[PDB]
């Protein structure tokens, strides 16, 4: 997990992460999501270039980007807090 | 007067396990066969 191993493994990457907040999640797999989106985020480097959305049902983005933004720390953090308030309700649409 | 017992008991009994195979989901979620098992409720209410 550190940044010159990250950076020499492999070249930058367009990660959309892509939450499941469907109602079967809520309990302990929302918790465990929420602290794994955290820690996914925390491997990526300021080449690369993220975005969180989140589907139930309907998809949308988790938090005020509405596209890929550069993974930054200011961008990260922004990401983090919206994938903390993120609570579980409704079916799984995977298509959507 | 016919043999109505041995075809109302099969009805019933297909209720029971209808009812036993459905899976309680947390918060307004659902599956395929939970959608499929609220249509035969209007199969197994309109013969009793
Ligand atoms: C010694 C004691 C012996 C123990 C006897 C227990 C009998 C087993 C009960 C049935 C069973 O084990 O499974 C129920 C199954 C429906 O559930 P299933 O599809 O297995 O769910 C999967 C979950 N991942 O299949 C069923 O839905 C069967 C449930 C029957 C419920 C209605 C029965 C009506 C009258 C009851 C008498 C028979």
């Amino acid at each position: 997990r550190r940044p010159w191993y990250i950076q020499g493994a492999a070249s930058p990457k367009d990660m959309l992460i892509l939450v499941d907040v469907s109602g079967s999640v809520s309990g302990l797999t929302l918790k465990l999501i929420r602290t794994s989106v955290s820690e996914m985020l925390e491997t990526l480097s300021d080449d690369d270039f993220v975005n969180v959305a989140s589907f139930n049902s309907n998809a949308q983005d988790v938090s005020c980007f509405q596209h890929l933004v550069q993974a930054n720390v200011r961008n990260k953090k922004v990401l983090k807090d919206a994938v903390n308030n993120i609570t579980a309700k409704g079916i799984t649409d995977y298509k959507k | 007067w016919k043999p109505f017992e041995t075809i109302i008991l099969l009805t019933i009994f297909a209720n029971c396990v209808a009812l036993a195979v459905y899976l309680p989901m947390p918060e307004d979620d659902n599956n395929s066969l939970n959608l499929g098992l609220e249509k035969l409720e209007y199969f197994f209410l309109t013969v009793f």
